This record gives C-alpha cells, structure tokens and sequence, in this order.
C-alpha cells in the first residue's frame, strides 16, 4: 500500500523542484530537504508499524506489505513492490544518505539548480525501487534506470564542461562498465523464464514461481555466472571495478555518497535476494571461487589503498576491501554470517558517507585534493580532523563502531563453515590499519609548512558539523547496540538461509 | 610500527577465538572453565592449535 | 477478378494520394505557389491518414493478385504517411530561402508516398518493383534538388548510379526464380533446387542496397551529407520503414524462406550489419553521417528479428514496434537538424563539432535532440528500449545466440556516440511554419517519452494490426 | 607494482580492441564507387558460395 507511494515521492519532488525553478531558485533546496523528510517518515513508520519482529520460519514469501499492478500482461511483467525486514533497513538507510545529500548541496546555487535536484531525486528514488522489487523486469527497469542520471551528474557537474576528463574516462567507463553486465543479467532472466516457460506454461515473471522452477544441472550454473556478473560489476569485485575510483574522485561528493553509500548495497542485496535463493546448487558449485575472489579483493583493495596518493581514491580503494568480507558472508552456509554481513554493510554506507562529506569539505577549504601536499594542518582547523580521525578509526575494525561487530560475526560464521579461507581472510584488518594510518599521518599529522596554501583557513559552519555530529553518534550506537537491527532481519535471513541448506 | 605488530597480535588472539566458538559455544571465562572438559571427551588434537594460537 | 466497391474502400489509401498529385500538378501549373502547394499537398496527406479508418472498416482481403490488404499493411501506410507530413513540414522552413522553383518539391514526395504506400500493399513480384521504384525516382531527383551546391549533385549522382544497379540485380534476381516456380506471387512461390535458391540471393542484393545492410552501406554516409536535411528525414525514415514490409512478408508467406540456406546467409549479413555499422560509427564529427551510420545498425536489429520471425509469433509485433520507434526518434533527430537550417543558407554547416553549445543557444530544441538520441541507444524511459528489448527476446526464443550477443554487444560499442552528442549540447558556447515545425519534432519528443514510460497502448494497435 | 592498477588495464582491452577495430572498419571505406559495386559483387559471391555449402 505504502510502496507506490514511498518509490514515487523521488520522481513527484523532481517534477515539483523543475516547476517551482520559474517561480524561485531558493525553493528547490527548501523543497528536497522536506520531500525526503516525508520519505523517512514512510521508511521510519513501516519500522515501527509493521512487525518487524515476526516469524523466522515463515517460508520464502513472507512481507510487511505488498503490491501488485497489472504493467505489461502479456509476459505478466507487474508492479509487484514488496518489503522485506531487510529491504527496510536499506530504505531507511537510502532515506537518511538522501538527507545528507540535499543537505551537503545546500547553500549551492548554479545557473541551473533545478535540474540537479530533479536528478538527484530521481537517482535516490531508483535505488528504493530496486530494494523494493520483486518482479525481475521491475527488479532490472530500476536497476538501469538509476544508472542513466547519475552520467549526466558527473558530465555536467563533474566539472562545468571545461574539461574533458570529467566525461570520456570517468563518466563513460561508469555507464559502459554497468550496462553491458545489466544486458548480461538480462539475457539471464530471459533463459531462466523460458525454461520455466517449457517446464509450466505461463509466461511469468515472478520471483515466487520462478524460484523453485525445474531445471537440469549444467544449465542454471550458466545463468548463474550471468546473474553474478551484473551484481559484482555494481559492487566492487576483483575482475571488473575499474569504474570506482574514477566514478568517485570525479563526481561532486554529494553525488559520491550516492555512488558509494547506497549504489554499493544493491548488489548484495541482489546477492541475497535474487541470485541466492533462484540457484541453490549452482550457488554451491560457484562458492569456493567466490571465497577466492573474495580474499583477493580484500587483500587488493587495501594495497592498492596504501599505494594511492589522492584521498577520494584512497576511500574509493577501501570500499573495494570492505565488500570482499560481505561476499564471503553471502556465499557460506550460516545464519550469523548472513546477520553480520547486513551490519557490516549499513555500517559500510555510514564511514564511507561521513569520509566523503569530510573530503570534499577540506578540499573547499584549501582548494587542494593531493594529500601528500598538505600535511599538518591540525593547529588550524578546529572540527574537521577531529571528527575525521573517528572516521578512519571507524573504518579498520574498532569496537564501539559498527564495522568491528559487521566484519567481525562474518569471520565466526566463515570460520563455522570452512577454516583455510576464513584464516587467510582475517589479515585484512592488519592492513585496514595500515591505509588508516597512512591517511591520517599524510593528511593531518606533520608541520603546516608543508603547503604555501596551508596558512589561511575558514572556517566551519554549523550544519556540516551537526550532519557530521549525527552520522558519528549514529555509528557508536550501531556498534554498541545492534540488537535492534539484527532482531528486524533475523527472518529474512534465516529463510534465505534455510531455504539454501535445504534446496541442496 | 607497534600499531601495526599489535594488529598482528590481535588477528592471533581472535584466530583463538574463533576456534573456541567452534568447538565449546560459549565465551564466558567460568562457563568455558566447567564446559571444556565436557565437550573434550573424544578430541583433543585441535586444542592445541586454539591455545598455541591464544598463546 | 473486376472493381468492386470493397476493392476501391481496400485501395483509398492508393487513391487520395493520386488524386493529390494530379491537384497538386494543376496548382503548379495554374499559379505556381508555394504556400498554395504545401498546403494542398498536406492536406492529402492528411486526408490519406483520415481514409485509413475507412480501410479498417474493410477486412483482410485482396484487389488484385498483385496486392493483398491486411491489417499488418494498415500500419505500414500509417508510418510512411507521419513521414510525409514530417518530410513537408520539415521541408517549407529550408525552401523558404530557396532562390528560385520551390514548388516541384512537394509533388516529389507526393510520388514517393504512392510508392511507400504500395510496398506496404504486396502478394505478387511486380507489386513489389512498381513500389521500389516510385520511390526512387523521388529519391533520385530529391537528393538533387538543390544541385546549386557541389555536394548535392555530388550525392545525387552516387546515389543515382548506385540505386539503378540494385534495381537491376532485383529484376535478373526476380526472373531467375521464376524460371523454376510457375508463378512470381509470393504465395505461390516455392511450391531447395540451387536456381531458386541463386535467384533469391540476387533479391537480397538488389534489397539489402536500400535497406543499407553490410556489403551494400556505402552510400548511406555521402548521400545523407550531400542530400538537404528534408530529404534527410524522408531517406532515413520512410523510404527503409516501406521497404521492410515487403522484404518481411516475402519470408513469411514464401516456403523458400523457412529453409535454413537463406536463413544462414541473411544471419551473417544482420551479424555483420551491426558489428560494421557500429565500429566505423565512433570517429565521425558530422551529425548527418552520424546519423546514416547509426541507421545500417537499426536496421540489423530488424534483420536479427526477421530471422525467427518463422520461430515464434511474437516476431511480428517485435518488428511493428522496432519500426514505430524507430521512425518517432529519426524524425525528432533529423528535425533538429533541418531546424537549425532555418534559411536555406547554401551548404548547411552542420557537424558535432558545430554542435557545441546549443543549450544556451536554443534550450527546447537541444532536449528534443538529447532525448531522441538516448532513445537511439538503448536507455530506457524511451521507446527505443522496448523495441530493444523484444528484438532480444526474439533472438532468446530462436536461439540466436551470437545474434543476440552481437546486438549487446553492439548496443555496447554503439552507446559511446550517441552520449557524446548528448553531451556536447551542453558545453560551452563557441516565421510561423518554423514554429510548426518546432511542433511537429516538441509533439515527437513527447511521444517518445510517454511510449517508453507507458507502452502499453502503443502494443494494442500492434495487435490489433497484427493478423 | 601497484601504482598504476593492473586489472582496470587488462579488462580495457575490449575497448581497445573495439577502437582499434572500429578505425580499421573506418579505413576500409574509400569513396571511390567501383568499389562499392566490388562489395556488392563480393557479397553476392559469398552469399551463393554460403548458400551452396548449405
């Protein structure tokens, strides 16, 4: 019931932004900052109305809400919007990275300012529909269509068409890198509903009837594989990530939160939701080369991250090490390491949130991105690398934040399943540690002689620094007190769960 | 550099961990004192790779 | 069979449009006008999309053993029809500064809608030359009208020499297989001998020439840069939509065409289509060559259905669609660029180069063009993609497996163009018909969005056509 | 050896395979119009010799 409503809000605030850009140009930040307040409070309220403390074995179909719309009734394609307890987490997490976006673009007036509002909007609103989508053809049109606005905001905001390496390198490798995987995964929703078509009769495309549909061995691992291909180009996976720390050194950083923090979660999502549960023997057959691509993405990210001497690179080379733990969660036989992965990924959106807000907020203040040229500057800003040294210490694996609980329950469930992966695995953190530091001592701790440009400083506004003051009391109370979160996705989990033990 | 070989010892201290879930369940110091010989009737080889490792 | 008043209700789309030409002759002759021949020649343009109601109101039937009148071909007069009137809306705001006899223009395209609208018609082998060559013959002399420049003659003439040679290999082709079937009707036909055989591969030269496909592409670069843009919108939309009509109900009724010998041959030619249309694509900074070499593509998409049309009836509103598509994103295109020429101003200075800006120079106009350019590609909220995507799931049901990874991948190669004319309408900066014709393409780029958001209703006069 | 990234390189390649091909494709055009009536001979031979293997 919500759910038409809850996906439409992004598309209804960027058409009303565009309208009201004749009558004002101060309206349009006024008007996105109230337009996602109304969409937490839909988030917010089905966390509180609805049970999400309900049945953990209530089979494989089990939803708060749900909705149903004949689209196209020839393949039977539907609107059929459906939230999960896991799917609420994302909406409200998506919700909150959306405050943060309008927020870090207020006090930013342009020639045109509605026309990247109506994008911004429109890009968040694309993200909620792919955490509420059960249809696969809703599932792949928000999966695509996310993924066009976010082009035109690093081609036309990356930098005001001075330059041409904000489009031909940056840009385009983004667009090219998704969409040929998205075909990939398209083509392997169609073979997935023809053999479906031959084995029943009816041209469906439905995730319940698609589930347990019959199908011989050697033909559900190939669309396998074609599934896995468009969900490891959008997160980070060793072969094909080239796109990301372009992507995110380029675009302005409220257009990198949402190219980090939420356009990062889709995938596992999709990971547990849809390639999980469709392919379980395949899923079984593919597991130990996804725990190999698993530790090397790990191991990779974080040299790579110490190797770098840019700071938008350098946070865009630690998500790739993040997400390597949350594949090795998805594809072992555990209940605890499926919850610790769900942690360690509203975690994983939080410190790469504040990190990106904080970077592009130094950058304003100096108007310099290389970090070995600064160094020292902690004599003359007051709040800024305070709160930013509490981000890098959120982001290696330090307890009372919500990466150590995250990464860490993995580890015992990935213990619980197999040892020799799980052991090599955990050595991550040892260098988690070392590209921690080597941002911090790079960056804040030296002399302010080490730049001509570091002897004149601003200073900080008051709403910076109370976006920054939630997010970083947000993440201690997620790592002191996760109870409430792990309660919510404990049945979603559990029959993915069973379901996998089960189907094998 | 002693961040660094600290880590180093603290992957080595949860690798004991880890092992310890795995084979008595529960973490609390006295429970594990009157659990462990309980559940080590049968196997004992993998002990010694929890504790070297704790060590 | 002799005249009834069933066959004359089949034929009124045939009919207005000859009636018209002989009125628009008399205004010629009579006053030699220019407003006076757009507006006649528009309105039976206008009154044939009217009479094609009154065809619906008749069934699936014949008129002649030449022709045979169904559903599928009141579709196909209905696109080549929206052509022509795009074609001479399009076409008053260029021959406005035109210097001297601006008149002869719109009973060429007069002609050339009797022969769109007759290949739309087809049952028998001569129906299908009296069609292509209407065409032409408009084609031949349009390209060339305006010979005052160096280029226009130039594409005339290549255009010209290049047309008569493909006609030619149709005709020996047409005769060939003929010698072994008693009868040229397509029905008829066929009833895997290697004459047949060779004189169906000739067909496929003398028509794989004008629907530009691998071996035969060579002219749809230069004519499109030498031809005025008017005649652009006509030689990119109308003239191609017509002539795959009947090349499709050639295989569909032929029992030739469900043998695997030509099926092979004419996979290859749609493999090699995209591959050699969106490879040589990417280095071009002209808008017109752009766009001719995007349109050897289109048209290996339509091939890659074509192919399983015998696998599965789901290819036959694949194809209608492709095609809707197609003709609403060309048009929208091609019109931005004949917008721009709003005088005649001699040789139009047109190229992506030229296209810097243009945003803050005409801000309604670059948004039709970006929009008309995402829908060339694949993105979605364009009708484009849903042509895209039944063309896949055409290729999935036949198990065309490299065909299908040829359009992905040619999808792939073919994305990078189309975004950096999107985006090079956003650097920096370096009379009353022209407001219909800004119109006709704002009226387009509304359509294209609706249909791609919603395409339902788009689908339900595809199966209704559909027989 | 990490300071330039190694596989967002080697998974370039079918861009640049793609580029190059695409310019040799581009120079395979000439112009000149004996040639083009040549493809459409050339193409006429090979779709009877692929006719006739079949």
């Amino acid at each position: 019931m919500l759910l038409p409503w809850l996906i439409l809000i992004p598309f209804i605030g960027g058409f009303l932004c565009w309208q009201t850009e004749r009558f004002g140009v101060k309206v349009p930040r006024w008007i996105a900052l109230i337009t996602m307040g109304l969409t937490l409070a839909l988030s917010l309220q089905l966390w509180l109305q609805g049970g999400y403390s309900l049945t953990q074995s209530a089979g494989i179909p089990q939803w708060q809400s749900e909705f149903d719309m004949p689209w196209i009734p020839r393949f039977g394609i539907s609107i059929h919007l459906a939230i999960d307890g896991l799917s609420l987490l994302m909406v409200v997490l998506t919700g909150l990275l959306g405050v943060l976006a309008v927020l870090c673009s207020w006090k930013e007036i342009e020639k045109y300012q509605g026309f990247f509002h109506l994008n911004l909007m429109w890009i968040l609103g694309g993200v909620i529909g792919v955490f509420l989508a059960i249809d696969m053809f809703l599932f792949f049109f928000f999966w695509e269509m996310m993924l066009v606005p976010m082009y035109f905001l690093i081609a036309l905001w990356g930098h005001k068409a001075s330059d041409g390496k904000t489009r031909i390198t940056a840009a385009t490798k983004f667009f090219i890198y998704t969409q040929a995987s998205g075909l990939v995964m398209l083509i392997a929703i169609l073979a997935l509903v023809f053999v479906h078509y031959n084995a029943t009769g009816v041209w469906t495309f439905n995730y319940e009837e698609l589930l347990n549909t019959p199908m011989s061995s050697g033909v559900e691992y190939l669309l396998m594989l074609g599934f896995f291909i468009a969900f490891a180009v959008k997160m980070p996976v060793v072969p094909l990530h080239g796109w990301l720390p372009d992507a995110h050194s380029q675009a302005p950083t409220a257009g990198s939160v949402d190219l980090a923090g939420i356009l990062l979660k889709t995938a596992a999502y999709g990971l547990l939701r849809f390639s999980l549960p469709l392919f379980p023997n395949a899923s079984a057959e593919f597991a130990p080369i996804a725990m190999w691509l698993g530790v090397i993405g790990i191991f990779y990210g974080a040299w790579m991250a110490f190797a770098q001497t840019d700071i938008k690179r350098l946070i865009a080379y630690t998500s790739v090490s993040h997400m390597g733990f949350v594949l090795i969660a998805i594809y072992t036989g555990s209940q605890l390491a499926y919850q610790g992965a769900v942690i360690q990924m509203i975690a994983h959106g939080l410190s790469a949130a504040g990190l990106f807000i904080l970077c592009g907020q130094l950058y304003e203040r100096i108007h310099t991105r290389d970090m070995r040229m600064m160094g020292g500057l902690w004599s003359k800003m007051k709040w800024l690398p305070a709160l930013s040294l509490f981000f890098a210490v959120a982001t290696l694996g330090m307890p009372g934040t919500g990466n150590f609980v995250g990464e860490f329950m993995i580890l015992f469930g990935s213990f619980q399943v197999v040892p020799v992966i799980t052991v090599i695995s955990t050595f991550g953190l040892v260098f988690a540690s070392v590209y921690s530091l080597a941002m911090l001592h790079r960056a804040y701790f030296g002399k302010a002689k080490s730049q001509i440009a570091s002897q004149e400083l601003p200073g900080m506004s008051l709403r910076e620094l109370f976006m920054i003051l939630l997010l970083v009391v947000l993440l201690v109370l997620l790592g002191f007190y996760p109870q409430p979160i792990l309660d919510t996705s404990h049945s979603a989990i559990g029959n993915i769960q069973q379901w996998f033990v089960n189907s094998v | 550099k002693a961040f660094v070989v600290t880590r180093v010892g603290d992957v080595f201290l949860a690798f004991a961990l880890f092992i310890l879930y795995n084979e008595l369940g529960t973490l609390n110091f006295r429970e594990m004192v009157e659990l462990a010989p309980a559940h080590f009737a049968d196997g004992n080889n993998m002990l010694m790779w929890a504790t070297l490792m704790l060590l | 069979m002799t005249i009834t008043p069933q066959n004359l209700i089949a034929l009124l789309p045939l009919l207005i449009v000859g009636l018209t030409v002989v009125v628009v002759m008399l205004s010629i002759a009579w006053r030699r006008n220019h407003f006076l021949n757009a507006t006649l020649s528009v309105i039976g343009l206008n009154a044939a999309l009217v009479s094609l109601w009154f065809v619906g109101q008749a069934g699936a039937m014949d008129v002649t053993p030449l022709m045979r009148v169904d559903g599928f071909a009141m579709l196909y007069t209905g696109l080549v029809l929206l052509a022509s009137l795009a074609t001479c809306t399009f076409a008053y705001p260029w021959l406005e500064g035109y210097n001297d006899n601006k008149d002869e223009f719109y009973l060429l395209v007069l002609i050339a809608a009797l022969g769109g609208i007759l290949l739309a018609n087809a049952n028998h082998l001569a129906s299908l030359f009296l069609g292509i060559e209407l065409i032409s013959l408009p084609l031949f002399g349009l390209v060339g009208y305006a010979f005052r420049q160096k280029r226009s003659l130039e594409a005339s003439i290549k255009y010209t020499i290049l047309s008569a040679a493909a006609s030619s290999f149709l005709l020996f082709g047409m005769a060939l297989v003929y010698a072994q079937s008693g009868d040229l009707s397509f029905v008829a036909l066929g009833k895997n001998e290697p004459l047949l055989l060779a004189g169906f591969g000739l067909m496929i030269v003398g028509l794989g020439f004008k629907l530009s496909l691998v071996p035969f592409h060579l002219w749809t670069p230069d004519v499109y840069q030498g031809a005025p843009a008017p005649v652009s919108t006509f030689l990119a939309t109308a003239s191609k939509i017509a002539i795959f009509g009947v090349v499709m109900r050639l295989f569909l009724y032929a029992p030739v065409g469900d043998s695997e010998a030509i099926r092979v041959v004419l996979a290859i030619i749609a493999f090699a289509s995209i591959i050699f249309g969106n490879l040589m694509a990417l280095s071009q900074t002209n808008i017109k060559r752009l766009l001719g070499y995007s349109s050897i593509s289109h048209l290996g998409y339509l091939l890659v259905a074509l192919i399983a049309l015998q696998t599965g009836e789901m290819s036959m509103e694949a194809v209608g669609v492709y095609l809707a598509g197609y003709l609403f994103s060309s048009l929208g295109a091609f019109g931005v660029v004949s917008l721009m020429s709003s005088p005649y101003r001699g040789p139009d200075a047109d190229s992506l180069f030229s296209y810097r800006g243009l945003f803050w120079h005409r801000p309604i106009l670059a948004a039709v063009m970006t929009v008309m350019m995402l829908s060339l590609a694949g993105i979605p909220m364009t009708l484009g993609f849903i042509g895209k995507f039944y063309v896949l799931a055409v290729g999935v049901q036949a198990h065309l497996w490299w065909l299908v990874g040829a359009v992905v991948v040619g999808s792939a190669i073919g994305l990078y163009y189309y975004l950096r004319v999107a985006v090079s309408l956003y650097l920096h900066a370096p009379n009353w018909q022209y407001s219909a014709g800004g119109i006709v393409v704002l009226i387009s780029a509304l359509l294209v969005l609706v249909l791609g958001v919603w395409p339902q209703p788009l689908i339900s006069i595809v199966r209704l056509a559909m027989p | 050896l990490l300071k330039r990234d190694p596989l967002n390189s080697m998974m370039n390649i079918p861009a640049v395979l793609s580029r190059f091909a695409g310019k040799g494709l581009l120079l395979s055009e000439n112009g000149y119009l004996r040639w083009y009536v040549a493809s459409m001979s050339i193409g006429a031979v090979v779709v009877l010799a692929l006719l006739m293997v079949l």
